[PDB]
């Protein structure tokens, strides 16, 4: 043909090997970030203001 | 250079008056 | 040209000539003449017994020039004193023989220097604090602003120090002390290192268009050494000659015009060279507008250039070789006063850079 | 702090030896003008003066230039063109070639238009030549290449208000060189914002001397820059 | 994601007319310019027309002025063309190419290489 | 023909199937769970340094490994290795290709790399023994400018170019070992997962794919933007990434649910985005705009919490130190400012 047949054959197989995957509900991927971001909230220098004494840029 | 001229005018004018001021008191 | 130094000298010289006469010639014992009492006006030697005596006028007073034969005509009595005046012993007292605009020039001369001083404090603090305007073109304009605010302060001293020189004493003697002679070297310098910071504007702005720039480190230290240092070679040599050879009266009088051609002739060269640079630049600003009414544009440029290159003095009589002399200062000494506001407005507040800088910097602070 | 005194005294020479070289190399960078070179098609790559950037250097009366010939790249310019918003000028070359192999003019009017109205290229000034005039003069009097077929307003176009530069200038060529010029300037005089210019030219009819014609008009671009910061202009 | 798909082409004898269309889905259609592009058979792509964001700045090509017409509808997300009299030369495929960025005045979409944001086109044929 | 017609129709059936699964998993948005988390309030932070010495615009920077040193490369053809605490230049490497579009700093503190419009990529031997920093290797083989570099360890780079492909070299011999294809547009950025076994990439045509270092593959393919993509990074947990296009919106995708979770839109913004990065604890999201600002987005219920406005030109790069006390932001006026 005109070489566009071979490019049109790789696209269909790329999607065919992708639709067969396993996913999870959003509520499992939303309460995951809500629990990781308050389990170590104490180690955020920007979020929790730091006393000047230990601050190295002073 | 007006500053070299205006200085002289206020100098000479108020200076020659004091000559009269020196002598007008002299009678008094 | 009777002056202060000989004013008290002609006082002591004239009198001392006849207190010798008082010692040599006491009042006569015949009493036909009058007593020899130094009335502080003339020692008054013995005159005429009952008639008029002809004694020449006091020579120290120059008003004997207009009447070289003038004599102090006074009668005397043969009682040891003069005639009586107002029931008291007074001499024969008949001695008669031997401008509004200038006051107004002072009110403008001292209301422009006062406001051309507050402007260059606001304009010299905004031009530093913002830290986004430290381009070399703004280094030249910090020294120009500092050369005016020193010029105004160099004049405010003169007039006030002149009032104190005229405030009874035999001679206030502040024109014996060096406290007078140094202030009028500080003054002469301060206005001589102000026409060499308008030639630096004419040379920097003209080497940016016609010639190509040659370096930086060399340029900014061949300008501070040509605006602050060339006067030292035309004021100091003039200061020495008015103390080493020829020294009197606080030097506010310059009889030998050769001497006032060593601190003036040089100023003329700075005025000249900065006239050609103003024609050459405006011969270009019209070539770009041609190939782009626009006559109004051309006018709006010329008028801005005259206050920074300061070419207005040459448009007026440059040296003008008298009512014409009074005319020269009515406008010229008023155009020089308000020059602080003219420069400050046109290069600190109507500038586009800064007017954005207050816009930005206010959006980030309340 | 017995030893950190030595180290802080030891690094303060490594900060002065660097800063002394970095200042000797601030004058050289300020004495050279950079010039891009956009060429549409196959007309003009080294004609005026004779992978990656392909620099070339020359000098006229003791002033030096650099010229970038951007070759061996893909033809999608909306990402690497906003890197060149710092050069002095953007030289530009067009030519009235054959459409047999599409449209050699209407594909250049839409490229010059895109450089003009870009949000970042608002302060650079083009210098565009109109190449291949010894080809057009042998085609217009031969009829092979026409502009009425592609451009309608040409047949009802007037006569210019200027004069021929050379003997041997028929109405046919003069209507051709001076119609395209008025088609580029219809764009150059419609941009309200920005501060930049446009300097047309003619070429290829005479021996190229364009090492002068770029020098004479790369001075004009900087003079009008210093005037507008003193606000004198 | 963006989806541009054109429909309306066909076959017509010389002197006839033909009406095209276009469709947008996946963005706010009232933020960008739009264009049309044609490709002669065995030739590179050429420019045909365009229209501004609100519908007040139209342009055309020097070979087509007076015969075509471009117009759009914001509230329904569609864009049309209108051909009136067709020569034998008006035979090519026509695409519906959006402009790269929103709130602009300038576009860079003619390139023969792969360029996203461009439909698949319809075929038009003209002959006796 | 018939097959190209069916292939263009065969794909549509697959694509229409994929959406159904994605819309069968969404049962609540992230903005409905976090309507009870206590809002952060408001935070202020002001410049603490300012590094001067460049002559032209700045396209790159990379914080060191111990959060002490950093690198910055400009268009005047000069690399510089600053020191953050006391403002001392420790090196100044001159280049030969004046157009530099990226740089990177090795994790072992030993190497520096950079490349631009000149297609080659150069790698510099820094902690030498002789005492002169020169070119170690010269990696050629691309066709088009090169717009990002990263290290995996010493002697392994993964790079992105401008001819729609990525590559994975090895410094010891100079020749590739893998090549990733599947992007139909120019590739602008990439970032590495915090275990160094994946890396997501963003390209024009508005797509962001998820590759695999062990063998070239395309596990996932996320979409939903409206224009080309400029900058991207991972959530510190390695289980999400955020990206920013040229339509004034950031988004927070997901690597498990395989869809989009939430978007960052404000009505008064009409300018693009040039850089994105996360905080150390994943509660903030520093974005850099072309309105000369740098907003600060709360990252569990979108609404601003501050601004970082100190620049006059656009922001061309930003980063956050590994431990996290500073945010260096470069700009097109040659000044870096160490916020805090």
């Amino acid at each position: 043909n005109t070489a566009s047949i071979a490019q049109a054959r790789k696209l269909v197989e790329q999607l065919k090997m992708e639709a067969n995957i396993d996913r999870i509900k959003v509520s499992k991927a939303a309460a995951d970030l809500m629990a990781y971001c308050e389990a170590h909230a104490k180690e955020d220098p920007l979020l929790t203001p730091v006393p000047a004494s230990e601050n190295p840029f002073r | 250079h007006g500053e070299g001229t205006f200085t002289s005018d206020l100098s000479k004018q108020m200076e020659e008056e004091a000559v009269r001021l020196f002598i007008e008191w002299l009678k008094n | 040209t009777v002056s202060l130094w000989e004013t008290v000298q002609k006082w002591r010289e004239y009198r001392r000539q006849c207190q010798r006469s008082l010692t040599e010639d006491p009042p006569p014992a015949t009493d036909l003449f009058c007593n020899r009492t130094f009335d502080e006006y003339a020692c008054w030697p013995d005159g005429e017994p009952g008639s008029f005596v002809n004694v020449s006028c006091p020579w120290y007073l120059p008003w004997a020039s207009s009447v070289p034969q003038g004599h102090v005509y006074r009668f005397c009595t043969a009682e040891g004193l003069w005639l009586q005046k107002d029931n008291s012993s007074l001499p024969w007292r008949d001695l008669s023989e031997c401008e509004e605009q200038l006051l107004f020039l002072y009110i403008i001369y001292t209301v422009g220097y006062a406001l051309s001083f507050s402007a260059l404090v606001i304009a010299s603090a905004i031009l530093l604090g913002f830290r986004h305007l430290h381009c070399t073109r703004n280094y030249i304009h910090l020294n120009l602003f500092a050369s005016f605010i020193l010029r105004a302060l160099s004049v405010f001293i003169k007039d006030a120090a002149l009032k104190w020189m005229y405030s009874w004493d035999g001679l206030l003697s502040y024109q014996d002390s060096l406290s007078c002679r140094l202030v009028f070297l500080l003054m002469q310098y301060c206005v001589a290192a102000n026409y060499y910071w308008l030639l630096v504007e004419g040379v920097y702005l003209y080497t940016l268009l016609a010639f190509s720039v040659f370096s930086e480190q060399w340029i900014f230290r061949l300008y501070v050494s040509i605006g602050w240092g060339v006067p030292l070679l035309f004021v100091v040599p003039w200061g020495i000659v008015k103390y080493l050879y020829e020294d009197e009266g606080c030097w506010t009088r310059n009889s030998n015009m050769n001497y006032w051609l060593i601190i003036r002739l040089p100023i003329l060269f700075a005025i000249g060279v900065n006239f050609l640079i103003f024609v050459r630049v405006i011969c270009i600003v019209v070539s770009k507008l041609k190939a782009n009414d626009i006559k109004c544009r051309l006018a709006k440029s010329t008028l801005t250039l005259i206050p920074l290159l300061g070419t207005h003095e040459v448009i007026f009589a440059f040296v003008m070789d008298g009512t014409l002399r009074f005319i020269k200062l009515f406008t010229e000494l008023s155009f020089t006063s308000f020059q602080g506001l003219m420069v400050a407005i046109l290069y600190c507040f109507v500038n586009n850079e800064v007017q954005l800088e207050f816009r930005k910097s206010w959006e980030r602070w309340r | 702090t017995e030893d950190q005194r030595n180290e802080e005294k030891a690094q303060r020479e490594a900060n002065k030896k660097i800063e002394k070289q970095l200042q000797k190399d601030k004058q050289v960078y300020r004495a050279t003008h950079r010039l891009l070179l956009l060429g549409a098609g196959e007309s003009g790559k080294n004609t005026i003066v004779k992978s990656g950037i392909f620099e070339t250097k020359f000098q006229v009366d003791k002033v030096n230039f650099h010229m970038f010939d951007v070759g061996a790249q893909r033809d999608e310019r909306r990402k690497w063109i906003q890197c060149f918003n710092d050069v002095t000028a953007i030289i530009f070359v067009v030519a009235s070639s054959s459409y047999n192999m599409t449209n050699r003019l209407q594909a250049a009017l839409k490229l010059f238009d895109s450089i003009w109205n870009n949000k970042w290229l608002r302060d650079t000034s083009v210098i565009l030549f109109l190449n291949k005039q010894d080809l057009l003069a042998e085609k217009v009097l031969a009829g092979k290449s026409k502009i009425e077929d592609y451009f309608p307003e040409f047949a009802r176009y007037t006569t210019p208000e200027d004069a021929t530069p050379e003997p041997g200038e028929d109405p046919r060529v003069t209507r051709a060189k001076y119609f395209i010029r008025d088609e580029f300037l219809r764009i150059s005089t419609a941009s309200g914002d920005g501060r930049h210019y446009c300097y047309p030219h003619f070429t290829c009819a005479v021996d190229t001397e364009n090492i002068r014609r770029v020098f004479n008009d790369c001075r004009d671009i900087i003079q009008r820059m210093h005037l507008r910061q003193y606000e004198l202009l | 994601q963006v989806q541009l798909q054109e429909s309306g082409g066909g076959l017509v004898q010389p002197g006839g007319s033909l009406r095209l269309s276009c469709a947008a889905s996946g963005f706010t259609f009232s933020n960008y310019k739009m264009n049309w592009v044609r490709q002669a058979p065995g030739k590179g792509l050429e420019w045909v027309s365009d229209i501004s964001q609100s519908g007040a700045s139209i342009s055309y090509t020097g070979s087509v002025k007076g015969r075509f017409t471009i117009s759009r509808d914001n509230a329904k997300n569609t864009l049309y063309l209108q051909m009136n009299s067709l020569k034998p030369e008006d035979t090519a495929v026509y695409y519906c190419a959006r402009c790269p960025a929103p709130f602009t005045r300038d576009c860079f979409d003619v390139t023969s290489t792969t360029y996203a944001y461009r439909g698949q086109g319809t075929q038009v044929t003209v002959s006796s | 023909q018939s097959e190209l017609d069916q292939l263009r129709q065969e794909a549509e059936q697959l694509k229409n199937q994929i959406r159904d699964a994605r819309k069968a998993c969404a049962d609540a948005t992230l903005s409905q769970i976090t309507n009870n988390i206590d809002p952060v309030g408001r935070i202020q932070m002001r410049t603490r340094r300012t590094l001067r010495g460049h002559l032209a615009k700045i396209y790159a920077m990379h914080w060191g490994t111990d959060s002490r040193l950093l690198v910055s490369a400009s268009q005047d053809g000069k690399l510089i290795i600053w020191d953050s605490y006391t403002t001392n230049k420790v090196h100044a490497i001159p280049l030969r290709s004046s157009w530099v579009m990226t740089c990177a700093y090795a994790p072992s503190g030993n190497y520096v790399a950079c490349g631009g419009l000149d297609n080659i990529c150069s790698i510099y031997n820094l902690k030498t023994r002789e005492g002169n920093v020169r070119v170690s290797r010269e990696l050629a083989g691309h066709t088009g400018y090169l717009s990002c570099c990263r290290f995996l360890d010493d002697n392994q780079i993964v790079t992105s170019s401008g001819d729609t492909t990525c590559a994975l070299w090895d410094i010891e011999t100079g020749q590739q070992t893998t090549t990733f294809t599947g992007h139909t547009g120019d590739v602008m950025s990439l970032s590495l997962a915090p275990d160094t076994r994946l890396f997501v990439s963003g390209a024009c045509d508005a797509s962001a794919k998820l590759w695999d270092v062990r063998e070239g593959m395309c596990r996932q393919t996320f979409t939903g933007h409206e224009s080309d993509i400029n900058a991207i990074c991972f959530f510190p947990n390695g289980n999400a990434f955020a990206t920013g296009s040229d339509d004034a919106t950031c988004r927070l995708f997901d690597l498990r649910a395989d869809q989009e979770l939430m978007t960052y839109s404000h009505d008064n913004i009409i300018c693009g985005i040039t850089s994105v990065s996360f905080s150390k604890s994943g509660r903030l999201l520093l974005a850099g705009y072309d309105d000369f600002n740098c907003n600060v987005w709360d990252a569990l219920k979108a609404d601003r919490a501050g601004v970082l406005a100190g620049h006059d030109n656009r922001v061309s790069c930003l980063g956050v130190t590994d431990d996290g006390m500073a945010v260096a932001t470069g700009s097109w006026d040659s000044f870096l400012k160490i916020w805090n």
